[PDB]
């Protein structure tokens, strides 16, 4: 399964990034990865479908990148949205992993 | 547009066979690279994909739950039925059925999800 | 006056290499400008005919093909080499006019686990002829002791489970390949644009 930090914090207005690595050898080349800004209470929602490409409509400044096997979620100075969690999911060799939960607490 | 909503039973006794469905609308199932999935999440835990169906009636299950989880499809009435037995207290979670528009976009549209508990 | 040039590229599902579908093209307009400038076709390398300026030229009996291969064998489909795909599945003649325009199709032709919808032919006792469709799936015999309908020793099936995996390398992803074989004749042409 994928591994990501427990809970990343940060002050409003600043820039933060959530990491998501691929320690396990389930991924062949880590080609497809996506995040989900799960608003706590109703349901998760897609914010970025490809490694860098984002879906239309629900997108303001969200982006991402990956160098060798570690994905990222680059957020702009906007931190006053809510206390939303993020889940990095990608295709494995036999299943669909989702990683863990990272409560992005803002100060 | 693409809208997902779950319908079916909520409470169940241990060591039984649960039948959870969700009616979809606003899109087609025979589209190339299309399909719907099923993901659960215990309260205070992460997400885990249970199983999904594809356009060509390909029932791909989870390695840990290959035997119990059996997924079906019904394009005539736009219904998806999930059959799974051996109700365990650890299975108490909320089940969201998703929409896989393509292989690149992972679970574009999601559903409301119902909290299916497993107790006495 | 228009004809389905988009249906051959934007079809529902292509066929395998061992059962490549052939299609005749007639009464069309050569609007190849919008095709070359589609910004989606990765390999537009056309051997014998320039990639552009195809609109100011029109042929007699152009055909069309459709199949899917792997990234490493994208170069294999060409009248310059052979060995694995152009030797048992589908070979292009040495005097072939056209090209093998293909694009990355790793968005609707692959799924989690094993995609067994597309297959390719394994080694055979005979060599493949140009423009040949070997629909027969007879058990290949690697010498003596004929099994005659049994599998196992030197009797493997000619078709092989492909296994399109979602996570793959740059040469292991699905690639929808189309072949536009221009048939240069002297009869009055029928597919000619502006
Ligand atoms: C196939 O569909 C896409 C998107 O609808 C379009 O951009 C493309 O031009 C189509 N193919 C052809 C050959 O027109």
């Amino acid at each position: 399964a994928l591994t990501q930090p427990a809970s990343v914090s940060g002050s409003p207005g600043l820039s933060i990034t959530i990491s998501c690595t691929a320690t396990s050898s389930d991924v062949g080349a880590y080609n497809y990865v996506s995040w989900y800004q799960q608003h706590p209470g109703q349901a998760p929602k897609l914010m970025i479908y490809d490694v860098s490409k984002r879906p239309s409509g629900v997108s303001n400044r969200f982006s991402g990148s990956k160098s060798a096997n570690t994905a990222s979620l680059t957020i702009s100075g906007l931190q006053a949205e809510d206390e939303a969690d993020y889940y990095c999911s990608s295709y494995t060799t036999t299943s669909v992993v989702f990683g863990g939960g990272t409560k992005l607490t803002v100060l | 547009q693409v809208t997902l909503r779950e319908s079916g039973p909520t409470l169940v006794k241990p060591k039984q066979t649960l039948t959870l469905t969700c009616t979809f609308s606003g899109f087609s199932l025979s589209t190339p690279g299309g399909g719907v999935g099923w993901i659960r999440q215990p309260p205070g835990k992460a997400l885990e994909w249970l199983a999904l169906i594809y356009w060509d009636d390909d029932k791909r299950y989870s390695p840990s739950l290959k035997s119990s989880l059996t997924i079906t499809k019904d394009t005539s009435k736009n219904q998806v039925v999930l059959t799974m037995t051996n109700m365990d207290p650890v299975d108490t979670a909320t089940y969201y059925c998703a929409r896989l528009t393509a292989a690149d976009t992972i679970f574009d549209c999601w559903g409301q999800g119902t909290l299916v508990t497993v107790s006495s | 006056n228009l004809c389905p040039f988009g249906e051959v590229f934007n079809a529902t599902r292509f066929a395998s290499v061992y059962a490549w579908n052939r299609k005749r093209i007639s009464n069309c307009v050569a609007d190849y400008s919008v095709l070359y400038n589609s910004a989606s076709f990765s390999t537009f390398k056309c051997y014998g005919v320039s990639p552009t300026k195809l609109n100011d030229l029109c042929f007699t009996n152009v055909y069309a093909d459709s199949f899917v291969i792997r990234g490493d064998e994208v170069r294999q489909i060409a009248p310059g080499q052979t060995g694995k795909i152009a030797d048992y599945n589908y070979k292009l003649p040495d005097d072939f006019t056209g090209c093998v325009i293909a694009w990355n199709s790793n968005n609707l032709d692959s799924k989690v686990g094993g995609n067994y919808n597309y297959l390719y032919r394994l080694f055979r006792k005979s060599n493949l002829k140009p423009f040949e469709r070997d629909i027969s799936t007879e058990i290949y015999q690697a010498g003596s002791t004929p099994c005659n309908g049994v599998e196992g020793f030197n009797c493997y099936f000619p078709l092989q489970s492909y296994g399109f995996q979602p996570t793959n390398g740059v040469g292991y992803q699905p690639y929808r390949v189309v072949v536009l074989s221009f048939e240069l004749l002297h009869a009055p042409a029928t597919v000619c644009g502006p």
